Order: structure tokens, then C-alpha cells, then sequence
């Protein structure tokens, strides 16, 4: 159950759910593990905003755990082409796709919690099969990886070479230490 | 010509009264004409004024001192309307086509309607019509008739009811001013029975009132500004790929109006948003007025070109429309002012002026006796 | 209000209507017509499907819901009125032009209309939905506004000869006046 | 749950979920695998924004990850049989499924965008009974996936033997290698 | 009502309104005031303060507003300006008081409590008015007609902190 607030209008109240009226607000809310119909449900919510506001900035709080990695790009992909830059406000855990979209952020928006944690680890894809089929496979696996690597380098600006050392292996960074990564450029506390 | 005329301009009454009395009543203005023995014989165009002035209706013929007016007619109100070009065009046409005999036979002189952004100026350039040409304007606003049984008092209400006595408000009105400008604000706010009335008032030229009398409204122009240009103005769409939007927009008022009230409308004048350049000239039209005032009671004010501009800046309004300039010019110009005036240098004020000064961003009224 | 229409009744059957002074009117003689717009919004609507249908009939059955059956069960006869053709628009402007004349009649000006000129002026108001209703705009637009400028300010002050015709180069009316 | 995106109107104020309101606006959302009943919902949608506006260009957001072979080409149909064209942008993925509606819209209108995919291959349909009655499945299947590259090298033009070579074993693809290979026309334009 | 809005509106863009029965009402020469702001206390576990620019904007209709001429904002009473309100009916009182010919030795004391019961933060001074009408004016008015103070009398207040209401003392 969602708890319905009536929104004040000239005409008179009109009762909305908790998240209709922080959309009205430009304020978007992420959650739960990435699914196709949860990526394009955020899909259809950043259109939307941009048609209402081409310059107001949609705020986008990322609380996820983690999901498929093809769910994430589509969300990656619409918020690059939006002219409004995305607050993506972390408000709390963010795994390897939640550090990706995060990091996707418009530079000089993107801030972080005291206490939120980002954890950034490789992608698992991992496939049994004939040998055959597994060889395309594990190439498409490392080309989203490089890609992935590529763009996340572009955002956040560290050494291709480095990243990929320490996205080898489970990687932990701390709200403090975020931001000296370059992950989030800088803190929101008041 | 008597009898053609009269049956074709006067209605309350019959075929042999009405066309006696006008040659009655033209032998008797021809009585008291011989200022200067000019009593030779009563012509044509002595018919034509004297049923003119029977029926309070313009002469068939138009004379040399209307004819002057009409010509720049056009020119005269862009003087006090900026901009809006075709709306003054489709007026002044209407007007020249009925006075010169080519208007309908059973129509009014102009039907059309008014629709575009707010506080462009849809009842403004109706006003400075109706003054432009001494026409008495008909007001009624379509505020007070949002509701279906509303229409009781247009036409009155039928017989052995409270309202049967008093009459109705438009029917009588026309009757009192049969040559009168009718202006309907806001007509779509108006329940969409309404509408229906002015069906019969735009195809024939006639609405009937609960005592079964005819209005004539051949000799009426009517105006209904609404405001459903405004919706359409924002032309955006919800996509990842933009659209035109062209044909969608403009098409929402075919949807509120039945296309019967539609098709007989001499034209839909359509408003174009205030263009900056034209903000200027409405500023200038307030000050002028506020000269005005001033000038009865002997103040004369002085605006720099500098402190316009910036005036005009600070009160530009697309979606609102010019109707903010009223209050900026109000609260900064004016209240400066009344203090003065009622107490102070501004009592017998002389050779006032104002400016800005750009690094303090705010006006500088300055005074003098 | 569809209670009014009860009051017509008695008189397409019976053939009298009864005041409140209890005098009794005759409509034996009279041709009591009756004009409505009942279908044309149905008619307007558009299919959604993959293969289109038809609504003809969906005109006389929004009809139907309107009148009452003992109101319509006692009618000589609905006759639907059909949409004028281009061809019969073409008429339509003779007789628009011929009503001009006459109010140009009284002025003393002879008014000229070539025929490859009407055939313009047909197509470009030419509207199914609008009838001939926009003939007389369209005619308004291009022959009256000219004119009455003219009239009033210009050679056709005194009544004199003019003339209407097309340019085929520039797809656009052309006239011409003439002062005696 | 859907969120709500209230509309303004001069009737009033017409409240609505995310997935109407864009659907006023011709764009129809194909999420996740392709079904008998997800299908029917598409083409539901094609209809009825024909009759609203013939001239408009419909919009097809594909993000699904393939689905049953016989519910797509349903999809597919009723695209080519309205008049208006579809246009065809890729967010995400598209699958087999995905990727022959993708082909499917119209030429110019197809678009892909930066990092999608597209992964194309053989139909995976299984039978198990008597051998009499694989046989005749056994034709069926091999004349859908014969009729899938007919189709789909109408669209992108390419030989028939070049893509049944390429679907021989499974395949991806890039979001620019998708236009030199013919399933979209341009990657969207940066706005 | 949202009708109710659009007669205002004719109003201040016309200044002028027609009865029904055809008359016209001159609103040239009439000062508009609209007067605009709850009791029931917090639905909660803890009760709490229901104390309540862009409010206006949202409960009134840009198209409203913009006919307005000023929007005049009114501040909450402070404490220091409650103790002026409360001497208001106090002298109120008095000259009301020296037509009979008494004098109320009343000081800042009895406004003191005064004050707080009077004034309410949501009803504001509404319930100072009543106040007076029975701590004040009810127990001088019986002794008053008595016989003991007709023919002129002197009043007193005493308030006692433990008792916590207002006494009165009477001589003549
Ligand atoms: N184009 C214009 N030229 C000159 N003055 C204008 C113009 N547009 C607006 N104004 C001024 O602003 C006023 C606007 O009030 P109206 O004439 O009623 O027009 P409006 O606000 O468009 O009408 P509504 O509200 O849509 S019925 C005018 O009376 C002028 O004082
Ligand atoms: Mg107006």
C-alpha cells in the first residue's frame, strides 16, 4: 500500500499516491533488482519530466542492490540523451549497475549520503553450454565490460588501466572515499 | 425606396403605417430645412436619412463624413491596438462591406471569434472599436451564465413566471440599440447551451423574447473572445523524438463548439503571442494615459527612453499577456506619485522626470515646482 | 427539451393544439417541417480495426434515440439530407454570384465572373463537412472585401463595368475596373 | 504499482499512468519476453492511434528479450498493414524477436541508440512425440525460420545467404555495426 | 466556489455587475477586501503546533492573483504587541465604566493572565472579547445594580497566584 497526499490546486485538492507527487516534483526513486519493466517504467518517467521541464534537473535516488546488466543500459541510454542533467543522489547501497548509473550522473548533481556505501565488482554472466555458443558468449561479456569501463572511465576520469585492476576483484568504497575516486564529485549533508 | 427601405430596416411595425409615417416624416424634416430656401423637393436621399433615423440604423448611402472615418478606420485603431494586424483587417472589412450593401440580407454585420494567449488584447481592440465609430458597446459577460438554466435571462422567461414581467436582457438591449457592438467575454466558460441562441442570431439575423418580440440583429456585430488559444500555445510533446504539433493545434475549440456554430462564423481570428518589440508600445500607451490624468490636474511627466525599456522588461509576460504592465506601471510610476500630489512638490508640479540608474537596478523619481 | 416534442403529438395526429383559453388551433394546412442534427457526429466517427465498416445506418439509429417512437411512428417521412457534390457546389456559386448582383444591382456596377474563375473559388471552399456555408466566405473574401474598398473609396464610386478572371501563371484572381 | 502524470485540459484536469499518457502520444512500450497475450496489447494500440491520426508516425520502444516465435509475427503484420509508419528505436536489447520488429519499421525511422544490443538467432521451437508427427514439425520450423530471413532481408536488404550463414551459430551485435548491417537506418540524433 | 471566483473577476476587470433584474451595480467607488487564513488539535500520538508566498499561489489561481492591486501580508501577533491588545478592552471598559461613575484600579497584573487565556495562536484574539464579557464584566455588573455601588462605587481586581483566577474587591 501506498499512502495517498492530496495535492493543492487552484481548482481544488486532488488526491495522489506518495510517488505521483514527488514525480510532479522532479523527484524520481530507484529500487529493488533491475528488471526490463522496472528500467522502462524509469524510462517513461524521464520523458516524461523532460517534455514538462527541458532545464529543471530530475532527480533520480538510486537504492538498489544490483541487477541485469542489459536492464541498466537502457536507463544509461536515456539519461545521456535528456537535455536536464540527473541528480543521481545515492541513498544508499549501489552495486556494480548502481555504481554505473550513478556514475552516468551529469558532473557538478551527483551527490552522495554520510553513510551510504558503493560497491563496485565486474559483471557475472556466467554460462554453461557447448563450447561453441560460449565462445560468442564470453566475447559479448568482456565488449559490455570494455564498454561499460570505457564510459565509466569518461564520467569519472581515472585511468582505464587502474579501473580495470580493481574491478577485477569485489571492490568497497566508503561515502568519504567516493568522492576522492572521482565516483561522486561531491556530499550532500545539509 | 420608402417602402423597400422600411420593410427592410423596420420591423415592429406594418407595411402601410410604417411606410406613411416615413414620407410623412420626411415632408416634415423638409419643412424646417429651408435654412436657406432649400425647400425645393424631398429626393431619394432625404428617404434614406429619415429612415435612418427611425430605425437608429446607419443611412443605406454611406455619407462623406463616414465614408472619411471608415477609410482609416484600420489605421486608427492600430494607433491604440499593436499588433494583431489580421484581426483589425477582418473588422474594418466586415464594416466597409455592410455600409457600401454587401452584407447578408439576414445576417449580422460580423460574427467572429476571438481566441489566443491572454492579455493580448481581445476586448481592447473591441472597446476602441466601439469608440472609434460612437457605436454603443453591448457588454455581456459569460462569467455569470455557467450554468444550463442561465439562458432565462438573455430572452426572458415564458409566461406566468416570476421573470415574465421584467423581459430580457439581450433582446431588449439590441431593441434599445439596434447599431451597438455585442461582446461576449469568455463565451466558452458559458454552458454549452448557449450556444445555441446565437445560432439563429448569426443564420437569421433574429432572436425572439418570451413576449414575442423580434430583435434585430443585422446592424450588430458580435465578438465572443475566449481563451482556448492559450492550451495549445505549449506545442510540446512526450516522446524521445519530437513532433510538429501544427495540425493538433488550434483544434481543440472544434471539440467545445458544435461545427453548426462554427460554420457560420465569418472568420476565427486567431492571436499571436505579443512580440517584444510590441511590449514597448503598450508601455507607451499606459504612460500616455497616466499623462492623461495627470494632465487635468496641470503634473506633466517625463519617462526616459532607458527606464521603458527596462520597464517593459520587467513586466513581459507570454503567457499572462500584457496585463501585468498595468500593475508594474502602477505600483512603480503611479504610488511614487500620490504622495506628491496630494501633499507635497507634485501639487502644482512642473517639468517631472524620471530615469534608472543601472548599477542601483531601481527607478529614480525625481521632482520639481 | 425532449418533453417539448410531446406537444407536437396531438398535432401531427389529431391536428389541433389547445391553449390555455381553450381555443383550438388547426394545422390541417400546415406544412410542419422540422430540421435536426442528429448523425452527423456518428457518421463523423472512424473505425478501429484492420478492415473498415460502414456507418450509414448509424445516422437514423442515433435518430431513433433522440425522438420518441410515437413521435416518429406519426411522420410523413425522414428524408436525410446528403452532402453536397463538387458538382452541385459549382451551382451553388451561380447562385451566390447571382445574389451579389443583385445587391450590386442597386449600386449600378455590373459585376463579371469568368467561368475559370468559379471553378477556383469552388475548390478552394469546397468543404464536405461545412457545406455551402464557406462559398459564401470564400466569395466574401475574394469579390465583396475588394469591392466594398473599391466602392467606397475608389473607380466604383459612380456605378461602372467590372470584370473578375484567374491567372493561370500565378494561380490567383484578377480584377479589373472600369469608370463611366 | 504505476506512477500517475496528471494532464491538463480545458474540460478539466484528465488523470492518468505513465504507459497512457505516452500512449496519446503514439508511443507504444514492448516490455520483456514476447507472449500470446502481451502481443495482443501491441496491436490493440496500433489500431487505435491509426484511426486517430493516419498522417502521425507511431513510436516502438523495444526492451524485450525474445519471446515465442508465433506471437511476434502477429506483431510484425499488423505494423506492415497500417498505413502509418512504425518507428523502431532500441532501448536495451533486442532478441531475435525484438530484432525482427526492429527491422520490421520503416525505412528512416529506425534508430538505435548508443549502447543497445541486438542478438539474433536460429528459433529454438522443440517437439518430442512420434516420428511421423516431428516431420511434419519438423517443416514447419524449418519454413519459419526460412521465411525469417526472407522477411528480414527484404528490410535490410542483404543477401539470403549471408544471413542464413550468420545465424548458423549465435551471434551479438553493437549499437553502430547494427546501421552498417542494415537492421536500422542511423543512430538517433544527439539532442 | 470556483463560480463565485469568476463574478470577482468581472469585478476588478470591469468594475461593474448586472442584477438580474437588468440594473447595473457601480463598483467603481467600493474598497475590495478579501480576507483570507484548523481547530480541531494534531491527530497524533504527541499532540503538536498546527501553526500554518507560495501558499497563495497554490490555493488561488495566477489569473486571480494577477487582477489583485497588492497583496497585503498580515504578521502573527508577538508577545510584546498582545500586551497593547489586552489594554485596548481594559480602557474600553473604563470609559464605558465612568458613565456610571466608578473607577477599576486594575493594573498590569490581572492583564497578565489575561493575555494567555485570552489570546489562542490559531483563534487568535477572537475568544479576548468574551473574556471580558464574564470575568470582567459579569461579577461587577451584579453588585453594581445591588444598592451598594448605584450611587457611585469603587471596584478593585486581585489575583492570586494559588486560587489562578481574578478576584475583585468593592467599596463605596
Ligand atoms: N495588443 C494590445 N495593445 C494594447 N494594449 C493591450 C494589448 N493587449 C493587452 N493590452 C492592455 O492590457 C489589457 C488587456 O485586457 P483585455 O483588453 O480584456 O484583454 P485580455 O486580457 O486578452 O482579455 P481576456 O482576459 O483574455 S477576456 C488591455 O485593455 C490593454 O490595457
Ligand atoms: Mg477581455
Amino acid at each position: 500500500l501506498v499512502p495517498m497526499v492530496i495535492e493543492q490546486t487552484s481548482r481544488g485538492e486532488r488526491s495522489f499516491d506518495i510517488y505521483s507527487r514527488l514525480l510532479k516534483e522532479r523527484v524520481i526513486f530507484l529500487t529493488g533488482q533491475v528488471e526490463d519493466h522496472m528500467a522502462n517504467l524509469i524510462v517513461a518517467q524521464m520523458l516524461f519530466l523532460e517534455a514538462e521541464n527541458p532545464e529543471k534537473d530530475i532527480y533520480l535516488y538510486i537504492n538498489s542492490p544490483g541487477g541485469v546488466i542489459t536492464a541498466g543500459m537502457s536507463i544509461y541510454d536515456t539519461m545521456q540523451f535528456i537535455k536536464p542533467d540527473v541528480s543521481t543522489i545515492c541513498m544508499g547501497q549501489a552495486a556494480s549497475m548502481g555504481a554505473f548509473l550513478l556514475t552516468a550522473g551529469a558532473k557538478g548533481k551527483r551527490f552522495c549520503l554520510p553513510n551510504s556505501r558503493v560497491m563496485i565488482h565486474q559483471p557475472l554472466g556466467g554460462y554453461q553450454g557447448q563450447a561453441t555458443d560460449i565462445e560468442i558468449h564470453a566475447r559479448e561479456i568482456l565488449k559490455v565490460k570494455g564498454r561499460m569501463n570505457e564510459l565509466m572511465a569518461l564520467h569519472t576520469g581515472q585511468s582505464l588501466e587502474q579501473i580495470e585492476r580493481d574491478t577485477e576483484r569485489d571492490r568497497f568504497l566508503s561515502a568519504p572515499e567516493a568522492v576522492e575516486y572521482g565516483l561522486v564529485d561531491s556530499i550532500l549533508t545539509h | 425606396a420608402a417602402v423597400e427601405l422600411a420593410v427592410k430596416y423596420i420591423n415592429d411595425r406594418h407595411l402601410p403605417d410604417k411606410a406613411i409615417d416615413v414620407i410623412d416624416e420626411a415632408g416634415a424634416r423638409a419643412r424646417l430645412m429651408p435654412v436657406s430656401k432649400r425647400k425645393k423637393t424631398v429626393n431619394v436621399a432625404d428617404i434614406e436619412s429619415v429612415v435612418a433615423r427611425i430605425a437608429r440604423i446607419p443611412e443605406k448611402s454611406v455619407s462623406q463624413s463616414d465614408r472619411d472615418t471608415l477609410k482609416n478606420l484600420g489605421d486608427r485603431l492600430k494607433m491604440l491596438v499593436f499588433g494583431q494586424d489580421k484581426a483589425i483587417e477582418a473588422l474594418t472589412e466586415a464594416i466597409k462591406m455592410a455600409r457600401a450593401g454587401l452584407g447578408h440580407e439576414h445576417k449580422p454585420v460580423g460574427s467572429f471569434l476571438f481566441a489566443g494567449p491572454t492579455g493580448v488584447g481581445k476586448t481592447e481592440v473591441t472597446v476602441q472599436l466601439s469608440k472609434a465609430l460612437g457605436i454603443e458597446l453591448l457588454r455581456f459577460d459569460m462569467s455569470e451564465y455557467m450554468e444550463r438554466h442561465t439562458v432565462s435571462r438573455l430572452i426572458g422567461a415564458p409566461p406566468g413566471y416570476v421573470g415574465f414581467d421584467q423581459g430580457g436582457l439581450l433582446t431588449d438591449a439590441v431593441i434599445k440599440h439596434p447599431h451597438a457592438v455585442l461582446l461576449l467575454d469568455e463565451i466558452e466558460k458559458a454552458h454549452p447551451d448557449v450556444f445555441n441562441i446565437l445560432l439563429q442570431v448569426m443564420d437569421n439575423g433574429t432572436l425572439t423574447d418570451n413576449n414575442g418580440r423580434k430583435a434585430d440583429f443585422r446592424n450588430v456585430v458580435l465578438v465572443m473572445t475566449t481563451n482556448a488559444g492559450v492550451r495549445e500555445t505549449e506545442r510540446k510533446s512526450i516522446g524521445l523524438i519530437h513532433q510538429d504539433n501544427s495540425t493538433d493545434a488550434m483544434e481543440e475549440i472544434k471539440k467545445i463548439f458544435t461545427p453548426e456554430f462554427r460554420n457560420r462564423l465569418d472568420n476565427i481570428i486567431w492571436f499571436d503571442h505579443l512580440s517584444t518589440d510590441v511590449i514597448h508600445q503598450v508601455v507607451d500607451k499606459f504612460i500616455v494615459e497616466l499623462q492623461v490624468q495627470l494632465d487635468q490636474k496641470g503634473v506633466s511627466l517625463e519617462v526616459s527612453q532607458e527606464a521603458r525599456n527596462w520597464l517593459a522588461e520587467k513586466g513581459y509576460d507570454r503567457a499572462m499577456g500584457a496585463r501585468p504592465m498595468a500593475r508594474v506601471i502602477q505600483d512603480n510610476l503611479k504610488k511614487p506619485l500620490a504622495n506628491e500630489l496630494l501633499f507635497g512638490s507634485l501639487v502644482d508640479g512642473g517639468q517631472v522626470t524620471v530615469a534608472l540608474d543601472k548599477e542601483k537596478n531601481e527607478l529614480t523619481y525625481g521632482f520639481q515646482s | 427539451h425532449p418533453d417539448v416534442f410531446n406537444i407536437l403529438l396531438q398535432v401531427m395526429d389529431n391536428g389541433t393544439l389547445t391553449d390555455n383559453n381553450g381555443r383550438k388551433a388547426d394545422f390541417r394546412n400546415v406544412v410542419l417541417v422540422m430540421t435536426t442534427n442528429a448523425g452527423v457526429r456518428e457518421t463523423e466517427r472512424k473505425s478501429i480495426g484492420l478492415i473498415h465498416q460502414d456507418n450509414s445506418t448509424d445516422a437514423m439509429e442515433e435518430i431513433k434515440k433522440i425522438f420518441t417512437p410515437e413521435f416518429r411512428n406519426r411522420l410523413d417521412n425522414i428524408i436525410w439530407f446528403d452532402h453536397l457534390s463538387t458538382d452541385v457546389i459549382h451551382q451553388v456559386v451561380d447562385k451566390f454570384i447571382v445574389e451579389l448582383q443583385v445587391q450590386l444591382d442597386q449600386k449600378g456596377v455590373s459585376l463579371e465572373v469568368s467561368q475559370e474563375a468559379r471553378n477556383w473559388l469552388a475548390e478552394k471552399g469546397y468543404d464536405r463537412a461545412m457545406g455551402a456555408r464557406p462559398m459564401a466566405r470564400v466569395i466574401q473574401d475574394n469579390l465583396k472585401k475588394p469591392l466594398a474598398n473599391e466602392l467606397l473609396f475608389g473607380s466604383l464610386v459612380d456605378g461602372g463595368q467590372v470584370t473578375v478572371a484567374l491567372d493561370k501563371e500565378k494561380n490567383e484572381l484578377t480584377y479589373g475596373f472600369q469608370s463611366a
